RNA sequence: AAACCAUAGUUAUGACGAUUGCUCUUUCCCGUGCUGGAUCGAGUAACCCAAUGGAGCUUACUAUUCUUGGUCCAUGGAUU
RNA sequence: AGUCUCCCACCAAUUCGUAUGCGGAAAACGUAAUGAGAUUUAAAAAUAAUUGUUUAAAUCAACUCAUUAAGGAGGAUGCCC
């Protein structure tokens, strides 16, 4: 497949109760001041630096965790075109995660656009990324399989 | 030709064409990229089956015909740059020097 | 290279059972043809179109090239082909050529009427058009039809072996052959010998003398017996063995394994050719540089 | 009741003999060479034929079943 | 040879009174310069004539269509000078 299984990324329903708690953490981040948001935690919220950090500028930390609001209308199809191939080709282990409910567009309302990648090495970040690697992991390359482009 | 064996042959031919449209030269050689793109489209036109718009939008290039790809098999990247909006979102490639922009 | 395409089989209908004396006489005449000199021989099997054709495949070909002719060919050194002549007079509904053409190699016709002649020249997929040199001609043969049929394919066949049968038959044979040569513009002419015994066979020079006395030049006779015979054999071999001249299951590496030449190698119950691996990707492309 | 008229005219253009010329191959000679000369041979083809006259276009022809001129980001060999 | 086209009486004009790239009485006629095109096209195919194959679809070559009215004078550019 090329984008066929790119529809079905996440498969767990234990997600929401801890997800809006993750948005509570997002509030904790964003309520300090322009600098003290990224003071303890590396958060990036600009598509330019989003792609520049994955281009190969710095390779310090392997685990990167990127989060996008998608699988819903009222969203840039043109920009959701190319982000999974970008996070896969990146040499860093980038765990792309897609918000599971469309009503969580408060994310769109708060940071910039509904895009946010972080450098997951802080002890709470990996404290839960070790519980999310248990949860979901699905990322392949279309050049390898290319057996289910879109038949039938 | 039996219809049941003809359908299977059709899917097999489509699979083989899309697979050959991938690995080394369709990525590197823009000539072969355009050639195999034209061949695949002339093959899907003869069957008269609609193509999925979700991929049809961002499928390939319009100047040479390479897969729009940014950076188990390490390969070449299709798109060298992908800026922010800066006024409006655009995407550029290496194989040629033209860029395609879409509006939000 | 000499080709004889009109060796008759001692049988007309499927109700007949051929005795051992007839196949022994055929063995003797094949040995006779090999003694003086010949390259290709294709035996003929005449049958009528009106009667019902048996609804079988493995019983339609009563030749058995592999059992007896395959037993004698290793001592003889030539190849045999199966040919059938469809004698058609009226357009009846019995028509299942899709099986006889695929079971046999070369399919010819022997029309008696004008409508049958026209339909066999236009629509019927055949290889040779033979006329009854024993009987009279149906009507006045035209030029444009024969020329367009030669340009389209099927050529005419002259059977000089029939003139050795009777005394009154030679006059009608000559009267038919001269008209055929005049109406065919001497382009699509293939000569054959319809002899049932080795007693009525001749040398290539005797055939040349007879045909040049009939009216056709000698160089054209040699050309038609050398290249026009090989081409009419190739047509009937490729239209059956291969597809409609697009993909051939025979691969000629040198100059002996050809679709018409190689007959013991190519399987017939199927169309595969099991050959050991001789072409990989690591060998040098230039044959002059490629050495084993 | 005719207007009847073709440097072929109504489906006729027949039978052979002789001479010159052209293609390749066989050899000789002067001065490498010459639209050179002389023998030993073969070939002079194929497409097809008028029916009142002229022009244009298209379609059949030339493989030991006559020939000629040029071109080729076609391949094959050699030198720089 | 061919189921192709046209001339073989005129008409200061209901009679193609057509100064339309050139030649031509006409021609479903020859050729010249430029741009583009391929059942996704103006139109050729895998839902008037002719030709066995019957334009092209790396580049060249070939087909189709779309533009360029005749003569004299002035200025600019390029070549021998
Ligand atoms: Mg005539
Ligand atoms: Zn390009």
């Amino acid at each position: 497949p090329f984008t066929n299984e790119a529809h079905m990324w996440p498969r767990v329903h234990d997600q929401p109760l801890i997800w809006q708690l993750l948005q509570s953490s997002i509030i904790n981040k964003l309520i300090h001041i322009q600098s003290k948001e990224n003071y303890p935690w590396e958060l990036y919220t600009d598509f330019n630096e989003i792609v520049q950090y994955l281009s190969g500028a710095h390779g310090n930390s392997d685990p990167v965790c990127l989060f996008v609001c998608n699988k819903d209308p009222d969203v840039p199809l043109v920009l959701l075109q190319q982000i999974p191939l970008l996070c896969y080709m990146a040499p860093m282990t980038v765990k792309l995660v897609q918000l599971p409910k469309s009503a969580m567009d408060t994310f769109k309302s708060v940071s910039k656009y509904g895009m946010l990648l972080l450098r997951c090495d802080d002890r709470v970040d990996k404290k839960f990324v070790s519980q999310i690697q248990k949860n979901v992991d699905l990322l392949q390359f279309p050049w390898l399989n290319a057996i289910k482009y879109r038949p039938t | 030709m039996n219809k049941d064996q003809a359908e299977k042959y059709q899917e097999r031919s489509l699979r083989q064409k899309y697979n050959l449209l991938h690995v080394l030269p369709t990525l590197n050689s823009r000539a072969l990229s355009g050639l195999y793109y034209k061949n695949f489209h002339n093959s899907v036109k003869r069957y008269q089956i609609m193509l999925p718009e979700q991929l049809k939008s961002g499928k390939f290039c319009s100047h040479c015909g390479c897969v729009y790809v940014p950076n188990g098999d390490s390969d070449e990247l299709g798109g060298e740059s992908m800026e922010g909006p800066k006024k409006c979102i655009q995407v550029n490639c290496l194989n040629c020097e033209k860029s395609k922009l879409f509006e939000w | 290279m000499l080709v004889d395409l009109n060796v008759p089989w001692p049988q007309n209908s499927y109700a007949d059972k051929v005795t051992s004396q007839a196949v022994n006489n055929l063995i003797k005449t094949l040995s006779t043809l090999h003694m003086l000199g010949y390259t290709h021989i294709a035996i003929n099997f005449t049958v009528n179109h009106s009667e019902k054709f048996p609804n079988d495949v493995k019983l339609l070909n009563p030749i058995d090239i592999k059992r007896r002719f395959g037993e004698l060919m290793d001592r003889t050194g030539l190849k045999l082909y199966s040919r059938i002549t469809l004698i058609i007079d009226d357009p009846s509904k019995g028509q299942s050529l899709s099986k006889i053409s695929q079971a046999f190699d070369i399919v010819a016709a022997l029309p008696i009427s004008e409508k049958g002649l026209t339909l066999s020249t236009t629509n019927l997929d055949i290889d040779l058009l033979t006329f009854q040199y024993g009987s009279r001609l149906p009507t006045f043969l035209k030029h444009k039809s024969i020329c367009s049929c030669v340009n389209r394919g099927v050529k005419l066949e002259i059977v000089y072996g029939y003139a050795l049968r009777d005394v009154q038959a030679r006059r009608q044979f000559v009267s038919n052959v001269r008209s055929v040569i005049r109406s065919s513009r001497s382009r699509g002419i293939v000569i054959g010998s319809g002899a049932m015994s080795p007693l009525e066979c001749r040398n290539i020079l005797g055939v040349t003398s007879l045909i040049k006395n009939l009216g056709l030049p000698s160089d054209r006779c040699s050309k038609a017996m050398g290249d026009l015979a090989s081409l009419v054999l190739l047509n009937g071999r490729l239209r059956n063995k291969s597809h409609k001249q697009t993909i051939v299951t025979g691969g000629g590496s040198g100059n002996g394994d050809d679709v018409v030449n190689d007959v013991q190698g190519i399987d017939d119950v199927q169309t595969i050719k099991v050959v050991k691996r001789s072409m990989d990707a690591e060998q040098l492309g230039h044959a002059s540089k490629r050495h084993k």
